[PDB]
């Protein structure tokens, strides 16, 4: 009779325990295993894929492929906005259903860079230069080109190359931020500017399309496992 | 150039056009080490591990997308499809090229994914599609830009934006994929290696893969400009086997 | 690690 | 600059992700009649979230961790001094082809050799691990395919799940009052391995043994690509 | 000399302490409970973890539920042993809404099954801040315009905490009263601050009303 | 000593000591502390220099004053600039508190740094306003008599309480000298980067509080100088900035 | 005499010694 | 590992390997 | 087997 | 038996040996 006290936590169900079970099946013999391609280790080993931007989050253009086409033109301006969206990936519509968002979605923190690419699907005649900007948070979003040249910026020519990767650094007070909007854990604004107008030749397309892609950086981490918001149940599906 | 030769069969892709491999694995023979079936496999290599070009199809400006289920889809090509009808079990690797070639004046993006196991959905909840439905040999089954409706017991809910699988069009780049962009490109092409939790499965109860070629961004093109544009798919099997030989099948 | 039964399947899971 | 933040990318693990208990299915049972057992054919599709934390993955390899969480509750009675004792209850494990209960007192409950649970109302609750019990090389999740060879019959994931029935029954004897149980089943994914990564469920789920959805928009929508 | 080490932070901060306790019933649909966790609801461990500016520990939880039966008018009440489900939702995961909502499902949301008369139960959780260590005072704003909310609660994000009864009672009434404890473990603070001197009057700001320096006598020389 | 940072000297030379924060040179933001990836900015001598805020008067009834740091220097040139085009920064301070009397006045001041001086209001119910809390060089003043609670959102600066809810009496613990003009002309006090983050943004958080509260109060005999002025120096001291973008208000 | 039986560092014992 | 805690052979566990 | 107890009569039977 | 599991003496059993 080995004497022993009872400790707080006693006969208690913690859903994230890790103890030793009895099992039920004793002895049985597993079928082998089998090398399956594409094995997930990590759920970042997602996340870090580039999977395409539903910019246009447009009411009518949400329900069709019109959501991932951001239009560009051949205008008669001089800077005028693309498009610009918050830095909030796990919460604001442009970013929170994307790869990345859905899997920030599953937990509370996150942290790390972030690749957004950018691929002109215009005439291979059609020419100009985007300005794509991140301006970090604190000040408004940059309603000129001139105030988002502040900041981190990069000159896009899209005579030379078809896609551009513009890497938001991570630049926060914390080393976290929340996957829910605070603004305590602000991210920034992403915008675009013309830097050049697209120049288009005769008898090609003068309005084109732009298509974006998200995904995370070798940096880029996440934390404090949750429940994703996006999954609704009233009675057991049957 | 380079130059891709399977058996009878040479294609011509680019030269810095880059292959896909699948999830990184070349598709490969079975090992003894993770076999069951003690019948000697049927390796019929040339004459199955070839390039059978599929039906083309015309992209047109508001063409919404294609699919075809492969192992129904080279069912009626050649000895591939006649050891097809003839074996209990199969297995398979793919070499995808999807050849889309427009002028500078055009412009427009295909997504071309490879979907391991696309089991798709129905337009009446309460039903499966059809066979026909889901499965067209040679001939691309389309998406559709709408909704259809609960009428029709037994149709694919073909909305693009959902994949016919309930997930965002946005992220099937989870599953392998190319983009032939008419700006800068001119093909496709994916090596897919064997993709399944057994070791073989019939080729005619379950496809085991299924290709879509989706217009992310439409054609589009000057007054002038050749209005029509085809798209043409050309798979080969590779690394194919075969066991359980029997009557043929009348599938 | 110290394994109370005789089955793996009985094991905790694999963090570590 | 210059940074060493080695931010451990542990809890993102598919072993972290899944190795947590999720109530998968939940039904009822009365000390009232003679057939008041309850069954549940084990699948892990009629729960929501478990599910779409599943079909995050194409093929899912992994041993489970069965914890039950059983609660009982005095039903209404019309006579005097319900003064019910301790209550005990079975959960029985019915393998595809064995004998199923017809009746509270069936000879099936013997259980000879199918596994089951015997486990007394205010005590800890049960748990039990089992092995990766798959006849394939890997657990399943989508199914391209039919049950039948001639491209008929029945067609997705409900041709490759055969796992058996749970049978649940008050081992106490009917008495002066009325006393319904409410059997809760948790699944907790062990040692897991996953392949081949797919999309996430957009679409709110319809069904249990298919795919099938109704469309929903790609994202949430604003006002403009500018608004912000 | 003596030894100093019950007056070690750790031996000071280390002793189990109510936080905050609610109450739910079994009937109703609304017979759930809730709880934004904050440390300044109650005053004892607000006061003693407020001596420093920045803190940073593990926690021990320990939870003291009781139920008790409430009035009711049938013939005879046997209820059988109740169950309590406790759910942890952080930060923008879905919020129970109802008893029955499918949130309890828990599937990633960790939480606690545990069952009257037993040990009450226990669960350790790490130091689940941003920052490199928490915050107690912070003398600044949520918006970066120096407006919105000033004080600790544009920091607080810790997430709700969900209570609920497990069991479908039926003929009696039975309400339940948690009762939360933190126990800091592992603890490490920083620049020491003078300790509380006026009452504490809101859970979510400094606000206090004056109090003089400190309890009088009639003269200097009084004795 | 001259304790000259950049274009900038103090002639403290009261060759008596200076009070080193919590023990603690303000140093630069290691590679193994930071979490913001772009390199930072770190002007140096066009940051780290003494600027000297307005001064005030002593008074034989004045209660004391206060300053936000960050809001105190956030008008004073490149430190200020830097500060408005940055959304992160990083700061220590070098305070000198400078008031000189005669041998025949009287008094003693505490010149105390309080990190994190969350302060209360008079209004139960509210937070105080920004202007109320902050003051640029416009020091805002203790009070000798309690605020009025239907004063929504203002600031309880009843002296015995520093605005905070605790014993003024108390206040010693946060790095601190006395100004006795017995034998006191200057205070001086090198204060560290105290925060629970590496950097934080310098306008939403004032992570640190000056307080000149006098305990022994100003006097002097009929003839002596009536106007006793306090001067206050602040200088930056490894000023770091990251996250460049078009600038704040 | 006490080992630690919990695989994460937070279930440990407070720094008492 | 296994350690039998009875004087009996028959208090043992049952003979799975 | 090892013994818990310091007296003797706290020992299992002499078997 | 050699041991003693709390951090305190206080904790430990009677002297009877
Ligand atoms: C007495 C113990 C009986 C327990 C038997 C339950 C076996 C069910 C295993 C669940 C398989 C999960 C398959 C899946 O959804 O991928």
């Amino acid at each position: 009779g080995l004497p022993v006290m009872t400790t707080p936590g006693s006969t208690q169900f913690l859903t994230s325990d890790d103890f030793q079970s009895p099992s039920a099946m004793p002895q049985f013999d597993v079928t082998p295993e089998m090398q399956i391609p594409g094995r997930v280790n990590n759920l970042m080993e997602i996340a870090e894929v580039d999977s395409v931007v539903p910019v246009n989050n447009t009411e009518a253009n949400v329900n069709s492929l019109k959501a991932y086409q951001i239009p560009v033109q051949s205008n008669s301006d001089n800077g005028k906005q693309v498009f610009g969206f918050p830095l909030q990936p796990g919460a604001n519509g442009v970013l929170n259903r994307t790869l990345l968002g859905e899997i920030l979605n599953y937990y509370t923190h996150w942290s790390g860079s972030i690749k957004l690419t950018f691929m002109f699907c215009g005439s291979a005649m059609a020419t100009g230069k985007f300005l794509l900007a991140y301006s970090p948070p604190g000040a408004g979003v940059p309603k000129n080109r001139k105030d988002a040249m502040l900041g981190t910026h990069v000159i896009w020519d899209v005579g030379l190359q078809s896609s551009c990767v513009l890497c938001v650094p991570w630049i926060s007070q914390t080393h976290y931020r929340y996957v829910v909007e605070d603004e305590y854990t602000a991210a920034g604004y992403i915008t675009c500017w013309y830097q050049t107008n697209i120049v288009v030749p005769a008898d090609v397309q003068s309005s084109c399309d732009i298509l974006c892609f998200v995904s995370a950086c070798n940096d880029f981490s996440v934390r404090m496992l949750k429940d994703t918001p996006f999954i609704r149940q009233d009675t057991f599906y049957q | 150039v380079r130059s891709i030769t399977l058996g009878n069969s040479t294609i011509t892709t680019q030269e810095c056009a880059n292959v896909v491999v699948g999830y990184g694995v070349w598709p490969e023979y079975l090992k003894d080490n993770e076999a069951t079936a003690e019948d000697q496999p049927t390796q019929p290599d040339v004459a199955t591990c070839r390039f059978y070009t599929l039906e083309s199809v015309q992209w047109m400006k508001n063409s919404a997308g294609w699919w075809w289920k492969l192992p129904d889809a080279l069912s009626q090509m050649g000895l591939f499809g006649q050891n097809m009808q003839y074996h209990y079990l199969g297995r398979t690797g793919y070499t995808i090229h999807v050849q889309c070639n427009a002028s500078k004046f055009h412009q427009g993006c295909l997504l071309v994914v490879c979907v391991p196991e696309a089991e798709m959905g129905c337009s009446n909840l309460n039903n499966t599609p059809e066979f026909a439905e889901l499965s067209g040999g040679d001939t691309a089954r389309m998406f559709t830009d709408t909704q259809i409706g609960e009428t029709n017991s037994k149709k694919v809910q073909t909305a693009v934006w959902n994949a016919g699988m309930g997930v965002g069009v946005g992220n099937l780049t989870i599953y392998p994929h190319q983009w032939i962009n008419l700006r800068t490109n001119n093909s496709a092409t994916i090596v897919m290696p064997y993709i399944n939790s057994v070791p073989m499965d019939n080729m005619f109860r379950h496809n085991n893969l299924t290709l879509m070629i989706i217009p992310f961004v439409p054609l589009n093109y000057s007054e002038g400009s050749s209005p029509y544009v085809p798209i043409t798919v050309t798979i080969a099997p590779m690394c194919a086997e075969y066991n359980g030989l029997r009557l043929a099948s009348s599938q | 690690n110290i394994n109370y039964y005789k089955d793996a399947a009985s094991n905790s899971a694999n963090r570590q | 600059r210059h940074v060493k933040n080695y931010h451990s990318r542990s809890e993102s693990s598919i072993e972290n992700f899944l190795c947590r208990a999720a109530c998968v299915y939940y039904a009822t049972y009365t000390n009232n009649s003679e057939k008041g057992y309850a069954e549940w054919v084990i699948n892990t599709r009629q729960v929501a979230q478990l599910r779409r934390k599943l079909e995050l993955f194409t093929y899912l390899r992994f041993d489970l961790e069965l914890t039950f969480v059983i609660t009982s509750a005095q039903q209404p009675s019309t006579a005097t001094s319900v003064d019910a004792p301790v209550q005990t209850h079975q959960i029985m494990y019915v393998p595809p082809g064995g004998p199923v209960p017809t009746k509270v007192t069936d000879y099936a409950w013997q259980t000879s050799t199918n596994p089951s649970v015997f486990w007394t109302e205010g005590n800890a609750p049960p748990r039990m691990s089992i092995p990766f019990i798959s006849i394939g090389n890997a657990y399943s999740c989508f199914y391209d395919g039919w049950t039948q060879f001639s491209r008929n019959g029945v067609y997705g994931i409900n041709t490759l799940n055969n796992m058996g029935t749970l049978y649940m029954r008050h081992v106490n004897e009917a008495g002066q009052g009325p006393i319904k149980s409410t059997v809760r089943i948790y699944f907790k994914p062990k040692h897991v391995k996953a392949w081949v990564p797919r999309p996430p469920r957009l679409c709110q789920y319809e069904k249990q043994k298919n795919v099938n959805f109704t469309p929903t928009g790609v994202t949430t929508t604003r006002v403009g690509i500018t608004t912000t």
